[PDB]
């Protein structure tokens, strides 16, 4: 074959994690399966910035931490769509047509991922500035 | 706990803990699927009765952790 | 599930009047008088008679809350009798010196001497039962607080006697629903072991925390509160260990270590009772609560999750034992004998583990000092833990007999001890044979070495020394464990292993016991007799069904007397005569148990201390040289503490000098029957019903003698009738008096 | 407000409010139906997006009841 | 030698994993010094990254002489704990120990 036969190779437990993620899903609309990654990688991000920052000890910590957090979103947007403009050179059509073989929605993709990326980011900063 | 509270920062061990059970305690069950199902029929990757054991299990360990640390 | 019939059992007085309904054997006649005793001997064994595993598990069912009844009316006369008549409020007064005593006898002939002096304004029968001691400690102050109980404990009598009607009259459930073993561990473990240990470390804080926080500082049995106050008055019970000011919400916050005053790991004995540590008692079965109902959790039911039994024994199998414990799973569900024998076993043993771990560890407020309980709470567990033991033994063979199967059993677990059964046998028949030379010898060769006048070449101290060499590394890490490996305790489990000697008053509560060259000896004595009381059980287990001698013993079934004269002569063949047997070593065995324990505790652990701690012993340690001799097992301990039971007529301790007596009797009068036999005396009736005959009044049930296995079964009753009896008033005089 | 905080009886007022809206903004919507549908496909009673809106008529009137008492 | 591309990637994973969790961490502390932001690097008086396991395994086999070996007078040595000891006027042994200076260095 190509692949090897170990006894945990293609294990149910760590499957029904693989195909139920939202990039690997069944049904998710490429606007929308970007939005469950974006309020996934944002929501801990603030994590960091808040507490291992510059200032830690002031007003002024979560608030300026978090102000990272939504600017490091921003710079992966930014590198999200230059993957989509060296990747998908309109988005030239492939074996599967995913939203990541075949292109077709990574402008949804690259919108949808900013929209829980800056909404899960201030969320936490609620929850840890307030609450 | 340098942003926030003393009693609020077990929340994050004993929430982690249920997620810690339910990675490894999750491919553990044999029967799986047994009913009763969730309450408003939404189709969800495990069943109410196999979660609240990992929310019991979670509860355990975490109790485990808590008083560990 | 919940499966249940109606109505199985009419409440009709037809089968109450007319005896013997319930067997095919009987409703007919006795033509002869063994009618009498077949009734009274084949009651309750339903399987006998209903062939039908449905109906008898429903008989078996029903029984139980029988018995259920009959312990609470039992235990409603020991909480009627003590409220009503007993010295509870002037042993309260002064728990020391006072000696408990319930039972006021009434003024007839001079058995109202036995009510003597006491100690208060009371006169009674020392109580040796320890009600005292443990009521103190829930926290029962007045007798009206009791009194309510022997009520609670007689409508808990009568509802459990309805729930034994209803769950057999009415509503009486299914087979299916007695097969659920998953179900009902699972509840067992969860519901009666963890929650009703929950409740009791409830009660334990709610009830008798406090009240023992000013029981102990010295003040009243009258100006202390109630216990519905403690619970009412936040600021009563927030002045005695003062964290109850923060409530329930240390405990869900999880901050558990605001809990340091009420809830602790002391693990030590209470120096102002002698006992434990009420507050150590508490935490003990809140964990022992918590671990019990994670343990309810473990199995599986209709929900997916949890532990099947049936599917853990397959894939439990190796290659010395072939198919592993497949169909064992299926043993303890379909036979019920084989169910008894595994719950007896560690029910009895369990019963030894508690009598060990009361002594050296007392429970108790002023238990451990009054040693005329604290000797008497071992002796009597010791007795239930070996009578439980010997039915091990017994229900173990019956499921041999009839309940098991070849078919389910092919080259598993069961099968294959029974296919080297005398590679067992025969190796456990030689370890007897070497524990009975170089355990119980050893004592010969000290009579030997001694009476010859040559005490440097027997075994002791002073001679050749057979220490033990183990036991007292053992006491080395028990002992450091505590603060080098258990760094939260303050002291160590007990103080057996070590440390000071902790008195209350003069009387020692607990101090270490030593092992010495003598306790090398008798250990392994108890060894000794153990291991041939096993060997009687197992032997009569392994060879249940067939051996060389007889193919067809389950043929005969379980209790049949005797295969004859033939095969060389073989009588006592049978797996009930090893039970017969078995009752006579246990009897041998734990006799030796129980005499190592009073005198060992009398010369080496109680007696009275001075003022400076000086410690002054009962007999003043005489267990280090007498006990390692025969004749000092007579002279210094059985000649001498033999003495306080027969210069005891015309005191309140007489009966105890008539039981003693009493009991000497009925043994001897077991050898009547063990001795002899049948065929002498059903012959001697021809002499007595010609007395009847020749006056023309012979009776129509003929008047006939004991069956063989009745006639073994009525001596050894009456024998054990005796020697426990015998010592159960000769232990009960001689600590009252000098303990 | 006997038993309870002077911040903490403010919810009732509010959510109150959510079922004061829906139960007369909710049948006064015409068009209903459209998406999207729920997160877990639950087949419940209502739409995420009329329910927003009620919660949203829903913040606006409790809004007008709090500082209006 | 049939999965030795799972072997070497993990193990190159784990190189560069290392390389910027133990070296990094003094480019860090280089900076902070550097920059004068002692608040800011890995130290002892600053955020501290404290060898726990090293100091675990430091206090259990320096309390061994006498819970678990009981035989022994003194310690397996001196560089777990316990007293110093001189010979002469110069210390023959005593307890080394490890703070995040030490867990820095470790992980090189
Ligand atoms: C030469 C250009 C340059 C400039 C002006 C800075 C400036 C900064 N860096 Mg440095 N950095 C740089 C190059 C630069 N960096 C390079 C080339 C490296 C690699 C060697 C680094 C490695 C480095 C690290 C590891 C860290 C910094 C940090 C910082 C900040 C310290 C004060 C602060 O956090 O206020 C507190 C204020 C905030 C945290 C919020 C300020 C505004 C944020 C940055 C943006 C908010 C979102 C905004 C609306 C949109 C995104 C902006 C983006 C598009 C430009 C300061 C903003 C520290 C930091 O705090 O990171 C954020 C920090 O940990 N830098
Ligand atoms: C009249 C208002 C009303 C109220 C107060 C409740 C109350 C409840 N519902 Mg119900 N329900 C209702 C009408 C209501 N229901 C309507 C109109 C629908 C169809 C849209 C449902 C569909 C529904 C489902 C499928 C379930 C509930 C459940 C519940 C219980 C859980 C708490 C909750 O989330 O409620 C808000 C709670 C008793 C859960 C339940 O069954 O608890 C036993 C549940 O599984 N509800
Ligand atoms: C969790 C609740 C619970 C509690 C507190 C009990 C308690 C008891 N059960 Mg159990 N039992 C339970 C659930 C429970 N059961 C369930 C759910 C089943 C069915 C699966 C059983 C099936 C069962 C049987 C067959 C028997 C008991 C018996 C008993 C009694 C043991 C005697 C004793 O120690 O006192 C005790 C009262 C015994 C008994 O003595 O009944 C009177 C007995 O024979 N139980
Ligand atoms: C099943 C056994 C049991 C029962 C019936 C109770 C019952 C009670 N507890 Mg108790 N409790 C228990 C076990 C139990 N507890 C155990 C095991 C602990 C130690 C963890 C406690 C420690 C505890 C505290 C600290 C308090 C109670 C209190 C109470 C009372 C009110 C609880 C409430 O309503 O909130 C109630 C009588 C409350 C009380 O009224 O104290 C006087 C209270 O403050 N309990
Ligand atoms: C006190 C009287 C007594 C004695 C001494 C014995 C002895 C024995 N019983 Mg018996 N038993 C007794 C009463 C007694 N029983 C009674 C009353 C019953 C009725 C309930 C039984 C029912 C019973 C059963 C059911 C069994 C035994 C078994 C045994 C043997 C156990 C193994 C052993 O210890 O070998 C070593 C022997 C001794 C300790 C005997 C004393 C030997 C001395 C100390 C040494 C000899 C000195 C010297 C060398 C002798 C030679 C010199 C001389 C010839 C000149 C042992 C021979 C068991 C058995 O046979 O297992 C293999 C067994 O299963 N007995
Ligand atoms: C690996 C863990 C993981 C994490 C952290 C998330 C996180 C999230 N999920 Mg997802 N999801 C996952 C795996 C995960 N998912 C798996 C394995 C399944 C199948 C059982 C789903 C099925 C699922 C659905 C149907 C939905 C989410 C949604 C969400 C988001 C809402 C918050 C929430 O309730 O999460 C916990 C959040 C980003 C919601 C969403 O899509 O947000 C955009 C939503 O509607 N999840
Ligand atoms: C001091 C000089 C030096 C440095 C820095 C390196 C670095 C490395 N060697 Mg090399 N090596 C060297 C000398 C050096 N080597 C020499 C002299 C030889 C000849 C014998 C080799 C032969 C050799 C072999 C045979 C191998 C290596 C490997 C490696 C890599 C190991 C994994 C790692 O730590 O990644 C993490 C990287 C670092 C720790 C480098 C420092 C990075 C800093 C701390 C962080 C960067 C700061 C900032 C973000 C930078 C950008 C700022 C800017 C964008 C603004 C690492 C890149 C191995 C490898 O590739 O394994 C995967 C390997 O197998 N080297
Ligand atoms: C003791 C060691 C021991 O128990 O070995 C274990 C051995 C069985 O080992 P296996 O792993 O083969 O058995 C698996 C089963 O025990 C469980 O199904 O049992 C015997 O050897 C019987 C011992 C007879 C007594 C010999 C002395
Ligand atoms: C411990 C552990 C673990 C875990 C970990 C992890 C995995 C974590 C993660 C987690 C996470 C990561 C989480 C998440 C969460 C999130 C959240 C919860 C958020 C929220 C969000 C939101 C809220 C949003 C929304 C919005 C928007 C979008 C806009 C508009 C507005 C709003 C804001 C609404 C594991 C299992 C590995 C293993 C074992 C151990
Ligand atoms: C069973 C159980 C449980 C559960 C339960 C729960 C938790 C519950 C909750 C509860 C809840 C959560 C409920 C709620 C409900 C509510 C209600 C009852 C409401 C009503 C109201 C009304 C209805 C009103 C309204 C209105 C207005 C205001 C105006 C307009 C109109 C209307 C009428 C709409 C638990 C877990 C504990 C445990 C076990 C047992
Ligand atoms: C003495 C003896 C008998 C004879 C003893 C018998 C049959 C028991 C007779 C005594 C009982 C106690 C008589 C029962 C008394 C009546 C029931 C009295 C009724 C009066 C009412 C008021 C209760 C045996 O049958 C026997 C069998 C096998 C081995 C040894 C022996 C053995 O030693």
């Amino acid at each position: 074959i190509g692949h090897l036969s170990t006894p945990i190779s293609n294990s149910s437990a760590v499957n029904g994690l693989l195909a139920n993620l939202p990039a690997y899903r069944k049904g998710l609309t490429p606007r929308l399966r970007g939005l469950e990654i974006g309020m996934a990688h944002g929501y801990f991000l603030t994590g960091p910035f808040v507490e291992l920052g510059p200032l830690r000890n002031t007003d002024g910590g979560i608030l300026y931490g978090s102000l990272s957090a939504v600017g490091l979103v921003v710079i992966l947007t930014a590198c999200l769509a230059l993957y989509g403009k060296a990747n998908f050179s309109g988005s030239s059509k492939s074996k599967d047509a995913t939203l990541w073989e075949s292109g077709e929605g990574w402008s949804d993709f690259v919108s949808g991922w900013l929209i829980g990326g800056a909404g899960s980011v201030g969320f936490a900063y609620l929850l840890l500035q307030y609450i | 706990t340098q942003s926030v509270g003393e009693a609020a920062e077990k929340s994050f061990v004993m929430l982690a803990s249920v997620l810690f059970a339910g990675a490894v305690g999750g491919p553990g069950i044999k029967m799986k699927g047994q009913g009763p199902a969730w309450p408003f029929n939404a189709q969800i990757p495990f069943t109410p009765s196999e979660f609240l054991a990992v929310t019991a299990l979670g509860h355990i360990i975490g109790t485990g952790v808590i008083l560990g640390i | 599930k919940i499966v249940i019939d109606k109505d199985p059992v009419s409440t009709s007085f037809d089968k109450w009047a007319v005896p013997g309904h319930f067997s095919r054997t009987l409703a007919k006649g006795p033509k002869t008088t063994t009618w009498i005793w077949n009734l009274h001997a084949d009651v309750h064994d339903f399987d006998s008679y209903t062939s039908d595993l449905e109906e008898v598990s429903r008989k078996i069912f029903s029984a139980h809350f029988g018995h259920l009844a009959v312990v609470f009316i039992w235990l409603s006369g020991a909480y009627f009798h003590g409220a009503r008549f007993s010295n509870y409020e002037a042993w309260l007064s002064n728990p020391t010196t006072i000696k408990p005593s319930a039972q006021v006898v009434w003024p007839i002939v001079g058995q109202e001497i036995l009510n003597g002096d006491v100690g208060g304004g009371f006169q009674g029968i020392q109580i040796t039962s320890g009600l005292f001691q443990m009521w103190r400690a829930s926290g029962i102050t007045t007798e009206l607080q009791l009194y309510v109980t022997a009520i609670g404990a007689l409508v808990m009598a009568a509802l459990m006697l309805f729930a034994g009607w209803f769950h057999y009259h009415k509503a009486a459930p299914k087979l299916e629903w007695f097969q659920n073993a998953e179900s009902m561990m699972n509840h067992h473990l969860g519901g009666l072991f963890g929650l009703g240990s929950l409740s009791w470390a409830g009660h334990q804080i709610h009830v008798s925390l406090p009240v023992n926080k000013l029981l102990d500082s010295g003040v009243s049995p009258q100006e202390i509160p109630l216990p519905h106050e403690f619970i009412l008055n936040k600021d009563l019970i927030a002045q005695l260990y003062p964290s109850f000011g923060q409530g329930l919400t240390p405990f869900f916050t999880l901050n558990w270590n605001e809990y340091s005053d009420f809830l602790t790991f002391k693990g030590g004995l209470n120096p102002v009772t002698g006992g434990l540590w009420l507050s150590d008692s508490a935490h003990h079965h809140l964990a022992i609560a918590v671990l019990f109902i994670v343990a309810g959790h473990m199995y599986r039911t209709n929900w997916g999750i949890g532990h099947s039994m049936k599917e853990m024994y397959d894939s439990h199998k190796g290659p010395f034992t072939g198919e592993g414990h497949k169909g064992v799973y299926e043993i303890f569900t379909n036979s019920w004998h084989a169910q008894l024998s595994l719950n007896l076993a560690l029910f009895g043993s369990l019963s030894i583990i508690v009598a060990h771990h009361m002594y050296s560890m007392p429970p108790y407020p002023y238990l451990a000092t009054d040693y005329a309980t604290s000797l008497c709470l071992f002796t009597h567990h010791v007795w239930i833990g070996g009578f439980l033991i010997v039915g091990a033994g017994a229900h173990a063979a019956i499921f041999m007999v009839r309940d098991y199967d070849p078919a389910q059993n092919y080259n598993n677990l069961v099968d294959r001890v029974l296919r080297h059964r005398d590679a067992i046998i025969s190796h456990l028949n030689w370890v007897c044979i070497f524990l009975g030379f170089h355990s119980f010898g050893l004592y010969i060769h000290n009579d030997t070495m001694r009476a010859l006048g040559r005490p440097q070449d027997m075994f002791s101290d002073a001679a050749i020394q057979l220490q033990p060499v183990f036991a007292q590394w053992v006491q080395g890490v028990n002992s450091a464990a505590a603060g080098n490996t258990a760094p939260n305790a303050l002291a160590n489990a007990s103080y057996a292993f070590g440390g000071d000697i902790v008195s209350v008053g003069g009387k020692v509560a607990m101090m270490p016991i030593s092992l010495g060259t003598a306790d090398f000896l008798v250990h392994h004595i108890h060894a000794f007799t153990i291991h041939v009381t096993v060997l009687i059980l197992l032997k009569g287990v392994l060879f249940a069904r067939n051996s060389r001698l007889i193919p067809d013993k389950a043929n005969l079934g379980f209790r049949f007397p005797c295969d004859g004269p033939g095969r060389g002569g073989t009588c006592q063949v049978s797996a009930w005569d090893h039970v017969f047997l078995g009752l006579f070593w246990m009897y041998n065995s734990l006799s030796v148990v129980l005499f190592h324990f009073s005198w060992k505790m009398q010369s080496d652990v109680w007696g009275n201390v001075t003022a400076d701690g000086a410690v002054s012993h009962i007999t003043g340690n005489n267990f280090a040289q007498g006990a390692i001799t025969i004749n000092g097992w007579l002279r210094d301990f059985l000649w001498a503490q033999a003495s306080q039971v027969i210069q005891s007529y015309g005191s309140a301790l007489s009966a105890y000098g008539l039981m003693f007596l009493g009991a000497h009797f009925i043994w001897a009068f077991s050898l009547m029957f063990l001795f002899s036999g049948r065929g002498y005396w059903q012959e001697l009736i021809e002499s007595i019903v010609w007395a009847h005959n020749k006056l023309k009044f012979a009776p129509s049930i003929q008047p006939r003698a004991l069956s063989i296995t009745q006639g073994r079964a009525v001596g050894v009753a009456h024998y054990l009738l005796g020697g426990i009896a015998t010592t159960w008033s000769f232990f009960h005089a001689r600590i009252i008096s000098v303990g």
